[PDB]
């Protein structure tokens, strides 16, 4: 039972892994689409401890947070139904089968080229039936503009 | 001239919370100076400020003066007071002298008030009597610090223990974990008189009280305080008085340079290694 | 043994003024701890105690305390304030950071106080008028410490400056010294507008005159304590708050490794040597 | 004089084993330093007396030089090094600088050494495998110590990295740590 719309004005995402120019132009293309408020909640990076990272909310700056494990960041921002999965391709599965255990997350987003096809297939699988769309792998995303934009996707600013 | 027309964005490198020079007037944690003083803050409320960021109530910061008070000094015999000594008469000055001294604070000289305050804590988090919590610090070999002293004891009580404790009891508003030391400190008195509660032992768990219960912080602030080292703080800020005092003390001793006795030191050496 | 029995002498290697932890009772120059609490006396008094031997005034107690209070910190900027945020951002414990800020603290950064109490005192013990003085100053090609400000020019004067003014008049019984400094103030202000008497210039005249007339230093004790370094230990203790304060701080906020740009830093290496 | 005469015992507060300077000739760990200088030690050999107290082979202590020697600087932009420039440029003294830019060797600056000799030592003594050892690592949300680099990815290898091993190669008897680590 998937939702026939995925991106809104305001849709807020988690950015799995440390990547920074990323969601820095997720910023400033929510800033130029007149966004009330930034697309990114928070950030999950498995190697370093629950901290803050500095972005620049146009020319003003905020604090978005980076959590160790993606149990924190799912408690705490209730508001996110879109997650973006910046994982390699050995971690690309992992990640996204413990993000699609937690129903608010409707859309995953992944970036990886080169996911086995037989995981690829599961994680298909397991999509289908809990309802979430998957922007499928070895992609770079997508724009609705005005709304939201997925990683790298047309470019910087 | 970019930045003043807005035309550039470059971030900070840095974050600062306690003090803001840059306006008219000295602040402290949000608070101008003259607000501090007008109101007769101490140096205990200043601390409060500079630590914490926080308007601690009168009866805290006289307790944060009265830990500075006793930790000034201990004599000369301690390793900090001996290595400022030794700095001082190889006629070095008030800064390296002091330094020398003061890196000698860590794990067994001068750790005892925050070792003391986190095991404290983390015996009265979980739900572990006094006499649990003594059995299981015997069963793993483990002393209990902030427990025990050499000259003083049962019958002979340390007097700045005594100082601190009357404070605290007739000051503070609850004092849950200073019931906690002290049913542990009739636990070890009774099984040996020298096993009193110490001054560091007493400073942590009074100042793990103040923190919980001053009603200026939650109990996950008082907590990262208290787990950053904010006791280390008070601690060689209380000390730091002492070796300057014993750095001015051999400065006016004019006292020569040290070399240390060679029938004291036991050479042991390879044969031709 | 040989010892007990006086069949032996042998001098001792370590002499001390300040502390004496021997007896059953903490003593701090002569006045044990509970009498230093009963007497009401402050962190002003026990460091009075732990440096110059002395019980001093109430008055100067308080100065001491007001004294470290507006020393405490002057934000992140400067060099130590710097130095020790780069050592707590490195991971390291609170004592290295601390250390690391206060290494700093020299002729260039935090000697301003000893400095401007040097240079007026030595101004004031010889005859030379205020006008002579300034002229004197100015033709060694050496500027006055102690005078100016950045921003306080006249009408929006140093809070800092006129808190501690104010107790020095209101409760000193006589200040020859600041009466100088003053003097060479009008005449500087007359020269430039913000050429006004800084914190530092302030603390060290006012601690001048403290040492000088508060009835317990002789006028060579005052001169000692001033030229081994009394001031430099009462901006290093001051500001010991601020650099735990800043170690703290950037702890809380969860600061990582600072690595200094490459665009900041101009690279001038030999071509070929 | 009776500590001339033999009257008095005392006991000795102290031990030190690496330095003896009370006879007629320096002695370090056991050696008169006319014995280091003849037979042509450096830096490397000196350092072994004072801190191991043995007599490593030429090529150790070549290598302990060669460690000092890459280690000797790497820029003012690190912490260390910006720490000691503040602290000349306060007018300060060489001691208090240096001293000022050695205060901030720990774990996050300059401890890289110490960590990834632990783990390296930690991972090989137990039996795991480098395949297993990374996945432990990759598990327990840690970088390995010792691993990664800003450039210098591939066919431009880190030059230090490759003098150092080269002379590890061709003088060292036995390397399993390093063929562990080069496997990792
Ligand atoms: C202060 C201290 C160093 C003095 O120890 P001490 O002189 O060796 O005391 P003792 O002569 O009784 O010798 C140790 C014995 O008492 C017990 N003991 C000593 N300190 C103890 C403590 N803090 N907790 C529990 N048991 C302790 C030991 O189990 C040992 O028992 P045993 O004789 O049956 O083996 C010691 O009490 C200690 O390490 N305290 C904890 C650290 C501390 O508080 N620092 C000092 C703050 S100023
Ligand atoms: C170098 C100089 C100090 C010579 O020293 P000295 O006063 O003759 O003797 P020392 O200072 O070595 O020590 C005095 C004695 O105590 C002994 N002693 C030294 N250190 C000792 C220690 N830690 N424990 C016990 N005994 C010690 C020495 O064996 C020496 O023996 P002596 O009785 O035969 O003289 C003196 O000539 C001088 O000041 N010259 C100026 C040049 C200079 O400063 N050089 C720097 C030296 S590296
Ligand atoms: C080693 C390790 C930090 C790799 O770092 P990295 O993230 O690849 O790169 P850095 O952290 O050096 O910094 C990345 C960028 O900052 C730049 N940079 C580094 N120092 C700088 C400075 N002072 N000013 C400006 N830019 C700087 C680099 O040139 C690099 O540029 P790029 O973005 O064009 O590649 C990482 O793999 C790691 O932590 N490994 C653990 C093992 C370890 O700690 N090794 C010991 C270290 S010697």
């Amino acid at each position: 039972g998937k939702s026939t719309t995925l991106f809104s004005r305001h849709t807020k995402a988690i950015v799995w892994g440390m990547q920074t120019r990323a969601v820095q132009g997720m910023l400033d293309f929510d800033y130029v689409c007149s966004r009330d408020e930034p697309s990114v909640a928070a950030m999950v990076y498995p190697f370093t401890g629950d901290h803050k990272q500095k972005f620049y909310w146009g020319h003003k700056e905020i604090l978005i947070p980076v959590f160790k494990n993606m149990a924190d960041a799912m408690r705490k921002h209730p508001e996110v139904d879109v997650l973006i999965n910046f994982a390699s391709l050995r971690s690309a599965y992992d990640s996204t089968m413990e993000t699609m255990n937690y129903a608010q997350i409707r859309t995953i987003a992944i970036i990886a080229e080169g996911i086995p096809e037989a995981l690829t297939r599961k994680l298909i699988k397991k999509a289908d039936q809990k309802g979430v769309t998957i922007i499928g792998p070895a992609t770079v995303g997508g724009i609705k503009p005005g709304c939201f934009k997925i990683g790298n996707t047309g470019g910087m600013l | 001239w970019a930045r003043e027309l807005g035309l550039i964005r470059k971030p900070a490198s840095f974050m600062t919370s306690i003090c803001d020079e840059r306006g008219q007037e000295l602040i402290y944690a949000g608070m101008p100076i003259t607000e501090v003083f007008k109101e007769e803050m101490g140096i205990g409320g200043v601390l409060g400020l500079l630590w914490f960021q926080k308007r601690l109530p009168k009866y805290s910061c006289q307790f944060i003066e009265m830990c500075l008070m006793v930790t000034a000094d201990h004599g000369p015999a301690v390793s900090g007071a001996h290595n400022t000594i030794i700095c001082a008469r190889a006629g070095k000055d008030l800064v390296s002298s002091l330094t020398s001294g003061l890196l000698t604070i860590g794990d067994r000289f001068g750790g005892a008030l925050d070792a003391a305050a986190k095991m404290f804590s983390k015996a009265f988090d979980s739900g572990i009597i006094p006499m649990e919590f003594v059995n299981k610090m015997k069963k793993e070999g483990k002393l209990i610090m902030g427990i025990g002293h050499r000259v003083k004891s049962i019958n002979n009580p340390d007097m700045r223990v005594q100082i601190l404790k009357d404070y605290v009891r007739q000051h503070f508003p609850a004092t849950p974990l200073l019931d906690y030391a002290l049913e542990v400190e009739k636990i070890t008195t009774s099984k040996k008189p020298n096993l009193i509660l110490n001054v560091a032992g007493l400073i942590g768990v009074a100042f793990v009280d103040m923190l919980r219960n001053c009603g200026s912080f939650t109990r996950e602030e008082a907590d990262e305080y208290i787990d950053i080292g904010a006791l280390n703080g008070i601690f060689v800020l209380g000390r730091s008085m002492g070796f300057i005092g014993h750095y001015l003390d051999q400065k006016r001793l004019k006292q020569g340079l040290y070399r240390h006795p060679w029938d004291d030191i036991s050479y042991v050496l390879p044969e031709h290694m």
